[PDB]
DNA sequence: AAAAGCAAGCATAAAAGATCTAAACATAAAATCT
DNA sequence: AGATTTTATGTTTAGATCTTTTATGCTTGCTTTT
C-alpha cells in the first residue's frame, strides 16, 4: 500500500539523517505529513497512521516498543535499508524521499 | 431448581435457543435495487466462490486433500494482514472437501474448529475441541486427558480430523503448553490430526514460538498478500452482480483509496455500504462519485482541526501556548508552570484576561479528556507534564485559516 | 428549606451564608437536587459537624435517606458500597451484599418510588481527598450517581483541598463548589462567646465565691476576657476548637483575682504567654543504659561530623549516612575504656534503631553484609544532655 | 398567598428541567438522523451495524442516544423486534462483569432471576452459541457501550472482538454502538478488532461556538414553554412511560402556568438577557467553557436563589453567580491562614525568588523566618514546634508538595505562583504592617 | 498506682468528637510492660467497664490489617469474657455487634497500642482518624505505650491528627528505681538462704 | 614529594511498570449420615 | 428423601517476571594539598 511505502521511506530517511534512532510514532508522523504535503497527496491522520504502522509491523520490517500513550510508541527498524529498498520496489519514489532532507 | 438447567447445559442436552421476532421479516420482492446492493455488499455475505483467491484455494486444497487421502496428519501455518480472505478461503476449502466426502469421492473426515480470541484462557481450547467431539462441557484437565486418550491411542476405525485454529498468537502465553500439545498431537502416528493455524504476523514461529514448537510447526506455509488496486475492484463488482447502481469510477475510487491504506476488503465493503446509504438520502438511485467521496471523507475521518476550531477561546489560547513553550524550550514535554506563563503572555497580547490557574487546570483536564493533549492527574499542579498530542502546525491551521 | 436553616442557625453562629446556600441547593426534598456538591475549607471550619447536623435535620424533618462516610475507612471500594447501601437501604439486615459498583447502582435503582411521596437521598463523604487514591472509578461514578441511579440524590463531598486537585486523566462531571471561609477575629470572638451560659453554669455549680462570681461574670466580662485572649492567641492559630480548649483553661487561671478580691491583664499575661508556647500540644527525660548513651552520641558524631574529619578527630543538606562499622569505630574512639564486642552491644544498636533514635535510610535487607546505612535522628541538645550525665564533652569533637 | 406559590412552581419547573430532561435534544439534526436510521435499519432489515459516537465531554451524546431510543421504542415494531443491552465502562470494569450483565439483560436461559451460573468461559461460550444459533428470524440486539475507551482497556479486548465479529457474521443482527469522549479511541483497538469495526464515526461537537447561539440557549433554558408544548411533551413522555430513565423523568404536565405568568416571566427573561451586564457575564462564561453542562450548572445556581421575597431574575444576580464562578480558590485558602503560616509562605516565596525555584526544606524556611522574627517585634514568642506544626498545616493543604528522610529535613516544592501570594497580600484581613513590609523585601 | 489511675480514666470516659486517649510514658524496657497491660485488661474486665483490644506493631503493617486485627480483637475479647473470619471483620460489623450487645445497657472499647514507636506513621494516623470518625457512635479509648518521650508523640502526630486528640499523660516508675527496689527487698532479704 | 579530592565509567542494583503466574479464598457438586 | 462435610472448581489478590530506566555506589583515573 502506498501509505505504507511513504511510512517506510520516511522512517529510512529519519534513520539515515539522524544519529539518534529513538524514533517515536509522533516524531515519525510529523515528518510523514510534511513528506505527503510535498508529494501533493493526502496524508492519514494519527489514528489511521498508528494502524498503518501496526500493519507494517506484521511483516517483520519493524518492531514497536509500546509505551503509555500511542504517540509515545517507539518504532524500531528491523531490516537494513538495502533490504528495505529492494522490498519497496519503487526506486523512483525512494530516490525522491531520501533526497528530501528539507522536509525533516 | 437451577442445577438441573446447568446439568442439561453442561451435558449439551438443551440447545441454546435465542428469542424469535414477533413480526415476520419483510419479503425480498419489496426491496429497492439500492437496498439489494446494500445487502449484497454486507461483509457477512461470503460469496460461494471467492474472487482473486484462486491460487491460495488450490494451495490449501492440495495440502488438505493430500493429508486426508494419505491418512497421515500434519500441520500448516497460513498468515496475513486482516481482511485478506484467510478464514473465508480455509472454510471454503473445508466446505468443498465436505461436499466431496458427501459424494464418496474422498474419505470422510471430522472438522473441529476453534478461535483463540473466543477463549478466556489458552487452556480452554481443550474444553472446546472436546465440545466439538462429544458435546459435553467438562473441565480443561479432564478434557485434556480425554483428548490425549483419543489421539495417542490407536483406535480403528479412527477417522481423519482437521483442526482449524484461528488466532494462534492468543494461545501462546509463556509456558506455550497448549500450542505444544496442538502441534505435537499430529506427530504421533495414532492421531490422524491435520491442524491448520491462521495468524496475522508472517514471522510468528520465529518471533514468539519456542524452538521445538517452531520445529513442530514445520516449513509448509502460505501468506495472503494484501488486495491490490484491481482485486478490490473485482471483489466489489462481484458483490454487486449485474446491477449498475454503482458507477464504475465510484468503485474504482473506493478500491484506489482503500488499497493505498491497508488492502483490507472489509473497508471497501463498508465504504460501499456507506456510499449506498448516502445515495439513498439524496433520492438518487445510482451511487455517483461524489457520494463515494463523501463516504470516504467520513470513514477515513480526520476530525482534529474541527476539534481545535470548536474549542473555547481560553482553550485555544492554551493550545497556542503549549506549542509556544515547545518551540521555546525545544523539548516536547512541558510543565504546566511555563505553559501558564506563556498563557499570560498570549492573553496579555490578545487583551482578554485569563482564568486563574485553578481554572486553567480545568482547561488542561478538558483537553486531556478530549485527548487533544496528554496530561497527568491534576493533583500535582504547576509541575504536571503536558505533552501536545495534536501536531503543532494543526493548531495554527485551525486558528488562522 | 426554611425550617432546616432556622434549626441550624442557633447551633452555628457566623454560618448563615453557608447554611443558606446548603438550604437552597439541598433543602427541600420535593425540589430536585444538584448532582454533586463540594464544600471545602480549612481544619476547624466546621464542615463535618455542619453536614452531620444538616443531614440529621433533613432526615428527621423530611423523607430523605442520609448516608455519612469517612473515606479513610474505605480502603477497598466494597466497604464504601456496603456502608452506603446499609444507610440508603435501611433494615436490610445481614442479608445485604454488594459485589462491585454495578450491584450498588442496580440496588439503588430498585429504591426508586412514585413522585407523589417526594423522597430524596443524600450522601456526605468526609475526607474526600482519599477518593482520588483508590480505584479511579469511584469518584467519576459518585459525581454522576443521580444520572446513573435515576434518583433524586446529591453526593456531598468534604475535603480540605480545592477541586482543582481532583481532576483525573479522563475528566469529571460538573460539581457545585462551595467554600467555607475561616473566620476573622470578630466572628471568632462571637463564636467563642456564644457558649457563655455553659461556662457561667459551670462556675455556678462550683460560698462567698459563688455570689462574688455571679455578681461579676456578666457578658461584658467574658467578652473582654476573650478580647484579651484573642489579642495574643489569634496570631498563632485561627482554629476554633483549639481556641476553645485553650481559652477555658486560660479563664480558669484568669478568674482568680476576681474571686479573691483592666487590673487583670498582667496577672493573666504571665500565664497567657506560657500557654502560647504549649499550643497544639493537647496535654492535660529519656533514661538510657550507659553504653546505649555512648552508642547514641557516637551515632550523632557519625551523622554530624562527615566522613573525612574522623581521621583527624579520632586517630589520636541533612544528617549524614553512616555504616555500622563507622559507628563502632567512633564508639571505640570516644569510649576510652574498650569493652568487648559482646552480643549485648550490637543488640543495643538494633534496639536503638527500633525506638526511632536511629533509622535505616538504606540497607535494611542486608544489615549483616555491611551494605546497611544508618542515620541518626536526634537533636543536638539531647546529645549535650547525655554528655552532661555521662561526662563526655561532645563539643570537643564537633 | 398565590404569588408566593407560582414562584415555587416556576422554580421547581426550571430545576427539574435543568436536571431531569433526559430525552430533549437541541441541535444535531443530521447526526441524530444517522443514528436513528442506523438503529431503524438494524431493527427492521436485520442489518448488523456498528457505530461510534465521539465528541467532547458535556456535549449531548447520552442525550442523543436517549432521544433516538425514546422516539424509536414506542413504535411497537422496534419495541417488539429488538432487545437493548446497555453497558457502561465505569461499572463493568472487567470482561466477566460485562458478560454477566449481557447474560442478564438478554434474558438467556442460564440467567434465571439475575444470578448467572457458570464460569466466565461457560458464559462466553453460551453467549456466543446463542448468538450463532440465531439468524434474521431472531430478535435484533442493540448493544450500547458507554465509556467505550475503558472497554478498549480490557484483556485481549476480547469482549470487543466478540461484539464486532457477530456484526461481521451471518448470525444474530446485533448493533454495537460505542459512545466515548476520546477523539482517538480507534487507535486503542487491536488490528483485528479495528478491522471488524465499521469505521463510520459520528462527531458531536457543540453547535454554539458563536456567542449568539449561547445567548439563545441560555434564553431557551430559562423561558417557560407554551402550554400546548407542555401537552405535547407530556404526551410523548406518557408514550415512553407506558412501555431506564422513565421512572424519574421531567413529566411536565404536573406544572401548568397561567398565560399572564408565562408572559411576565418571558418578558423579564428577555429584558435581563438584553442587558450589557448579563451579556458580559455570559461572555466570560462562554469564553471559559462553551459546553452546555457548564451553563446548566450556572443556571442551577442562579435558579436556586429565587426566594419568594425576590421573585425575579436580574442582571446583578447573574453577575453575582458569575463572580462566584471566576474567583481563584487557592487565594481564598491563603486568606484563611493565620499570620504565622502566612509568614512561612512569605519566607518560602523569598527562598524561591532568590534561588530560582530550588527545592526548600523546613530548616531553611525556619531559618529565613527566624531572621525576620528576631526583629519582627510581634513574632518573638513562637516556639520552633509551633512553626513546625504551621509547616505541616501548609503541607496538608497541598500548598507545599513533596518531591516524589526526617519530616524536618524532607525537600519540598511551592505549589503557588508568586502572583497568587501577591494577591493574598492585598486580600488579607488585618495584616500587621511588619509582615507587609517584610513581604516587599 | 498507675493502674488505678488508668482504670479511673477509662471509667471516667465511660461516665460521659475527639477520642479520649492516655499516653503512658513507660520505660525503654518494652517486653516487661506486657504484664502491665495484661493487668489493665484484667482490671477492666473485672469491673465490666470496658473491652480491650491490643494492637501489636507486627499485626498492623497496613491500615486494612490494623482495622481487621482491631475488630477481631474486640469481638474475640468479648467472646472470651463471657469465630468470624478475619476477611469480614469490618468496622461496620463492629458497630452492628456493639448495637446488638451493649446498646441496651456503656462499655468502653479500649485499644491498647503497646509499641507506639514501632508503628508505621501513616497507618497510625489513618487509624486515629478512623477511630475519631466513630466517636459518639462507638466509645473508643486509646491508651498508648511510649517508650521514649512525649516529643515523639508530638512529632508523629501532625496538625490534622492532633486536632482530634485529648491525651493525658501517665508516668510509669523508672527502671533503675525498680532494680534498686528488687535488689533491696529480694536479693538482700534475710529470709532466703 | 604523600595522601586526600574531583570528573569518568562500567556495574550491581533499584525503581518501576507492565505482566504473567501460583497459592489463598470463596464456592459449587457430591458422597455421606440421618 | 433431606442435612453434612467433601471435593472439585473458579476467582482474586499477592507475589514472581520481563522490561525499561534511572542512580547511587564501586572502582578508576587523574588531581592536588601537606
Ligand atoms: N477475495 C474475496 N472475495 C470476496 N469477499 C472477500 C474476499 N476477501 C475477503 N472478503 C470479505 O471480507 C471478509 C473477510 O473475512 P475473513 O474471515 O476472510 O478475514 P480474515 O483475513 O480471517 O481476518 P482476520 O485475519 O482479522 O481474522 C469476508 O467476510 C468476505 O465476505
Ligand atoms: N461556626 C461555628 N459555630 C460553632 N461551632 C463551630 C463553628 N465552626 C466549627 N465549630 C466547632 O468545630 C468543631 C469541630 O469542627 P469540624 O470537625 O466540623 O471541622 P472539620 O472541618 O471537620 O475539621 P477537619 O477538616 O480537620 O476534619 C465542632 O464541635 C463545632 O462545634
Ligand atoms: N444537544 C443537547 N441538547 C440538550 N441538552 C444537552 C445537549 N448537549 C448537552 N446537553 C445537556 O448537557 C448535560 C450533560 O449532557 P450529557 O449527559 O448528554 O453528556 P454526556 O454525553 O453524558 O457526556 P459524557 O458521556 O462525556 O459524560 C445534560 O444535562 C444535558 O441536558
Ligand atoms: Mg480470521
Ligand atoms: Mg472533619
Ligand atoms: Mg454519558
Amino acid at each position: 500500500p502506498l501509505q505504507q511505502k511513504l511510512m517506510l521511506c520516511t522512517l529510512v530517511l529519519m534513520l539515515r539523517n539522524e544519529r539518534n534512532k529513538d524514533i517515536s510514532m509522533g516524531r515519525l508522523h510529523e515528518v510523514y505529513r510534511r513528506v505527503c504535503a510535498k508529494r501533493n497527496i493526502l496524508a492519514l491522520d494519527q489514528a489511521e497512521f498508528t494502524g498503518t504502522v501496526d500493519l507494517v509491523e506484521t511483516r517483520g520490517i519493524l518492531r514497536i516498543m509500546r509505551k503509555k500513550e500511542p504517540r509515545l510508541h517507539k518504532v524500531l527498524l528491523q531490516w537494513d535499508e538495502e533490504e528495505v529498498h529492494a522490498a519497496l520496489s519503487d526506486k523512483q519514489l525512494i530516490a525522491s524521499i531520501l533526497s528530501d532532507t528539507a522536509c525533516l | 431448581t437451577p442445577s438441573q438447567k446447568m446439568k442439561k447445559i453442561r451435558a449439551g442436552e438443551l440447545s441454546p435457543s435465542m428469542q424469535q421476532r414477533t413480526d415476520l421479516p419483510a419479503k425480498d420482492s419489496s426491496k429497492s435495487e439500492l437496498q439489494l446492493a446494500r445487502e449484497q455488499l454486507h461483509v457477512s455475505v461470503v460469496p460461494k466462490s471467492l474472487p482473486c483467491r484462486e491460487r491460495e484455494f488450490e494451495n490449501i486444497y492440495a495440502f488438505l486433500e493430500g493429508k486426508i487421502q494419505d491418512q497421515c496428519g500434519g500441520c500448516m501455518y497460513v498468515s496475513g494482514v486482516p481482511g485478506t480472505g484467510k478464514t473465508a478461503t480455509v472454510t471454503g476449502v473445508i466446505r468443498t472437501l465436505q461436499r466431496m466426502a458427501k459424494q464418496n469421492e474422498l474419505p470422510a473426515f471430522e472438522y473441529l474448529e476453534i478461535n483463540g480470541m473466543r477463549l478466556t484462557e489458552p487452556r480452554q481450547a481443550y474444553v472446546q475441541i472436546y465440545k466439538q467431539l462429544t458435546g459435553k462441557t467438562v473441565s480443561w484437565e479432564q478434557a485434556h486427558a480425554l483428548l490425549e486418550k483419543r489421539f495417542t491411542t490407536p483406535a480403528p476405525r479412527r477417522v481423519t480430523t482437521v483442526l482449524l485454529v484461528d488466532e494462534l498468537d492468543i494461545l501462546c502465553n509463556r509456558r506455550q503448553d497448549v500450542v505444544y500439545n496442538l502441534l505435537d498431537w499430529p506427530t504421533k502416528s495414532a492421531a490422524k490430526l491435520v491442524v491448520v493455524t491462521i495468524a496475522n504476523t508472517m514471522d510468528l514461529p520465529e518471533r514468539l514460538l519456542m524452538g521445538k514448537v517452531t520445529s513442530r510447526l514445520g516449513l509448509t506455509r502460505l501468506t495472503f498478500q494484501p488486495y491490490s488496486h484491481k482485486q478490490l475492484q473485482e471483489i466489489v463488482t462481484a458483490r454487486l452482480g449485474g446491477s449498475e447502481t454503482f458507477k464504475g469510477e465510484a468503485v474504482q475510487l473506493v478500491a484506489r483509496k482503500v488499497a493505498a491504506v491497508s488492502g483490507d476488503a472489509r473497508r471497501a465493503l463498508d465504504i460501499c455500504r456507506r456510499a449506498t446509504e448516502i445515495a439513498d438520502t439524496a433520492a438518487v438511485k445510482c451511487v455517483t462519485m461524489l457520494h463515494v467521496q463523501q463516504a470516504l471523507a467520513e470513514m477515513i475521518a480526520s476530525a482534529k482541526v474541527q476539534a481545535i476550531r470548536n474549542c473555547s477561546r481560553m482553550e485555544q489560547i492554551f493550545l497556542q501556548a503549549i506549542a509556544a513553550e515547545v518551540t521555546r524550550t525545544g523539548v516536547e514535554e512541558t510543565t504546566f508552570m511555563g505553559v501558564y506563563q506563556q498563557v499570560e503572555t498570549i492573553a496579555a497580547f490578545m487583551g482578554v484576561t485569563f482564568p486563574p490557574p485553578g481554572r486553567a487546570l480545568r482547561l488542561c483536564s478538558k483537553l486531556g479528556a478530549e485527548r487533544l493533549i496528554i496530561s497527568e492527574h491534576s493533583r500535582n499542579d504547576l509541575f504536571q507534564k503536558i505533552l501536545l498530542n495534536v501536531s503543532a502546525d494543526d493548531i495554527h491551521y485551525a486558528l488562522r485559516v | 428549606m426554611e425550617a432546616i436553616c432556622s434549626s441550624l442557625e442557633p447551633l452555628f453562629p457566623c454560618r448563615e451564608a453557608a447554611i443558606e446556600t446548603l438550604g437552597e441547593l439541598i433543602g427541600d426534598s420535593s425540589e430536585t437536587y444538584p448532582s454533586a456538591i463540594y464544600l471545602f475549607g480549612h481544619s476547624g471550619t466546621g464542615k463535618t459537624a455542619l453536614t452531620r447536623a444538616f443531614l440529621k435535620e433533613c432526615g428527621k424533618r423530611q423523607n430523605v435517606r442520609t448516608a455519612h462516610l469517612n473515606a479513610i475507612e474505605c480502603y477497598t471500594t466494597k466497604i464504601m458500597l456496603e456502608i452506603l447501601l446499609d444507610s440508603l437501604a435501611p433494615d436490610q439486615g445481614d442479608a445485604l451484599k454488594v459485589d462491585n459498583m454495578l450491584d450498588f447502582v442496580e440496588q439503588l435503582r430498585r429504591q426508586a418510588a412514585t413522585r407523589v411521596e417526594d423522597q430524596g437521598f443524600l450522601i456526605a463523604v468526609d475526607n474526600a481527598e482519599r477518593l482520588r487514591d483508590m480505584d479511579a472509578n469511584v469518584l467519576p461514578v459518585l459525581l454522576r450517581l443521580q444520572e446513573l441511579t435515576n434518583l433524586n440524590l446529591c453526593v456531598i463531598l468534604l475535603s480540605q483541598l480545592p477541586f482543582e486537585k481532583f481532576y483525573n486523566k479522563t475528566g469529571l462531571s460538573e460539581i457545585v463548589c462551595l467554600h467555607l471561609a475561616q473566620y476573622n477575629k470578630a466572628e471568632t470572638q462571637r463564636i467563642l462567646g456564644s457558649d457563655f451560659q455553659q461556662v457561667r453554669n459551670q462556675l455556678l455549680e462550683q460560698k462567698k465565691r459563688l455570689e462574688i462570681c455571679q455578681e461579676a461574670v456578666t457578658e461584658d466580662f467574658y467578652n473582654n476576657y476573650l478580647n484579651l485572649f484573642l489579642s495574643v492567641f489569634y496570631k498563632a492559630c485561627r482554629d476554633v476548637p483549639e481556641l476553645q480548649l485553650t481559652a477555658r483553661k486560660c479563664l480558669s487561671t484568669y478568674l482568680e483575682p476576681v474571686l479573691d478580691g483592666s487590673r487583670l491583664w498582667r496577672h493573666i499575661a504571665g500565664p497567657l504567654r506560657s500557654a502560647l508556647t504549649q499550643i497544639y500540644m493537647r496535654i492535660e527525660s529519656l533514661e538510657l543504659p550507659y553504653y546505649a548513651k555512648f552508642l547514641l552520641i557516637a551515632a550523632f558524631l557519625a551523622s554530624h561530623n562527615a566522613a573525612k574529619q574522623d581521621k583527624r578527630l579520632f586517630v589520636k543538606l541533612g544528617p549524614k549516612s553512616f555504616s555500622i562499622d563507622r559507628l563502632l569505630a567512633i564508639f571505640y574512639a570516644i569510649l576510652e575504656e574498650k569493652v568487648g564486642l559482646t552480643c549485648n552491644l550490637l543488640s543495643q544498636i538494633s534496639t536503638l534503631v527500633h525506638l526511632n533514635l536511629l533509622s535505616f535510610v538504606s540497607g535494611e535487607q542486608n544489615i549483616m553484609e555491611g551494605s546497611a546505612r544508618l542515620q541518626c535522628t536526634i537533636g543536638l541538645e539531647f546529645v549535650l544532655q547525655i554528655g552532661k550525665v555521662v561526662g563526655f564533652n561532645v563539643r570537643q569533637y564537633l | 398567598p398565590e404569588a408566593d406559590r407560582e414562584l415555587v412552581s416556576i422554580r421547581r419547573f426550571l430545576k427539574e428541567r435543568l436536571q431531569r430532561d433526559y430525552t430533549t435534544l437541541r441541535g444535531y439534526a443530521k447526526e441524530r438522523s444517522n443514528v436513528r436510521l442506523l438503529l431503524q435499519r438494524t431493527a427492521e432489515m436485520g442489518e448488523s451495524n456498528s457505530l461510534l459516537l465521539l465528541g467532547p465531554r458535556g456535549s449531548g451524546k447520552t442525550t442523543l442516544i436517549n432521544s433516538v431510543l425514546a422516539d424509536l421504542l414506542p413504535n411497537k415494531s422496534f419495541g417488539e423486534n429488538t432487545l437493548i443491552v446497555h453497558l457502561d465502562g465505569n461499572l463493568h470494569t472487567d470482561d466477566r462483569v460485562a458478560l454477566k450483565s449481557i447474560t442478564v439483560q438478554m434474558q438467556l436461559e442460564n440467567a434465571a432471576d439475575g444470578k448467572v451460573f457458570g464460569s466466565f468461559a461457560e458464559n462466553l461460550a453460551f453467549l456466543l452459541q446463542c448468538l450463532k444459533a440465531g439468524g434474521k428470524h431472531s430478535k435484533s440486539v442493540i448493544f450500547i457501550l458507554e465509556e467505550f475507551d475503558l472497554f478498549c482497556a480490557h484483556h485481549n479486548q476480547t469482549l470487543l472482538y466478540n461484539l464486532f465479529d457477530v456484526s461481521q457474521s451471518a448470525q444474530a443482527p446485533i448493533c454495537v454502538l460505542g459512545v466515548t469522549c476520546r477523539l482517538d479511541v480507534i487507535e486503542l483497538l487491536e488490528k483485528r478488532v479495528k478491522s471488524r469495526f465499521s469505521h463510520r464515526q459520528v462527531f458531536l461537537f457543540p453547535s454554539l461556538r458563536r456567542f449568539e447561539d449561547y445567548v439563545d440557549l441560555c434564553r431557551d433554558l430559562l423561558s417557560l414553554p407554551t402550554g400546548n408544548s407542555l401537552l405535547l411533551a407530556a404526551e410523548k413522555i406518557y408514550n415512553l412511560q407506558n412501555i431506564y430513565f422513565s421512572r424519574n423523568h421531567f413529566d411536565p404536565g404536573e406544572y401548568g402556568f397561567s398565560p399572564r405568568l408565562r408572559d411576565a416571566w418571558n418578558k423579564q427573561i428577555c429584558k435581563v438577557l438584553a442587558t450589557q451586564q448579563a451579556r458580559s457575564t455570559l461572555q466570560a462564561l462562554h469564553d471559559f467553557d462553551i459546553s452546555e453542562a457548564y451553563l446548566k450548572n450556572f443556571l442551577f445556581r442562579l435558579v436556586a436563589h429565587l426566594r419568594p421575597q425576590s421573585p425575579h431574575i436580574t442582571a446583578e444576580k447573574m453577575a453575582a453567580v458569575g463572580s462566584q464562578f471566576e474567583g481563584d480558590d487557592k487565594i481564598e485558602l491563603l486568606c484563611g491562614l493565620s499570620v504565622l503560616e502566612l509568614c512561612l509562605i512569605i519566607a518560602i516565596k523569598h527562598h524561591s525568588q532568590i534561588y530560582d525555584r530550588d527545592s526548600f526544606n523546613f530548616e531553611i524556611i525556619y531559618a529565613r523566618f527566624s531572621k525576620f522574627a528576631k526583629v519582627s517585634t510581634t513574632m518573638q514568642a513562637v516556639e520552633r514546634s509551633i512553626v513546625l506544626k504551621a509547616f505541616e498545616h501548609l503541607r496538608i493543604a497541598e500548598l507545599i508538595m513533596p518531591l516524589t528522610v526526617q519530616k524536618e529535613f524532607e525537600m519540598h516544592k511551592l505549589a503557588l505562583t508568586y502572583s497568587q501570594i501577591h494577591h493574598c497580600m492585598q486580600r488579607y484581613q488585618a495584616l500587621p504592617t511588619e509582615v507587609a513590609q517584610w513581604a516587599q523585601s | 498506682r498507675t493502674l488505678e489511675q488508668l482504670v479511673d480514666f477509662v471509667v471516667g470516659q465511660a461516665e460521659r468528637e475527639v477520642l479520649p486517649t492516655a499516653a503512658l510514658l513507660t520505660g525503654i524496657n518494652q517486653p516487661d510492660h506486657l504484664s502491665q497491660f495484661t493487668a489493665l485488661t484484667q482490671r477492666l474486665h473485672a469491673q465490666r467497664a470496658a473491652m480491650v483490644c491490643v494492637l501489636q506493631s507486627r499485626d498492623c503493617a497496613t491500615l486494612k490489617a490494623a482495622v481487621e486485627t482491631l475488630v477481631f480483637g474486640l469481638v474475640e475479647d468479648n467472646a472470651e469474657v463471657e469465630r468470624l473470619r478475619r476477611s469480614q471483620c469490618t468496622m461496620k460489623q463492629l458497630k452492628s455487634w456493639y448495637t446488638n450487645n451493649f446498646d441496651s445497657e456503656r462499655r468502653q472499647l479500649v485499644v491498647i497500642l503497646p509499641d507506639f514507636e514501632c508503628f508505621n506513621a501513616s497507618v497510625l494516623q489513618d487509624l486515629i482518624l478512623i477511630l475519631s470518625a466513630h466517636c459518639g457512635s462507638l466509645p473508643f479509648v486509646l491508651v498508648l505505650g511510649v517508650a521514649t518521650a512525649m516529643t515523639a508523640v508530638h512529632g508523629t502526630l501532625p496538625y490534622h491528627v492532633s486536632s482530634k486528640i485529648r491525651l493525658r499523660v501517665f508516668q510509669t516508675q523508672a527502671a533503675p528505681t525498680g532494680l534498686n527496689e528488687v535488689l533491696d527487698k529480694v536479693l538482700l532479704s534475710p529470709k532466703y538462704a
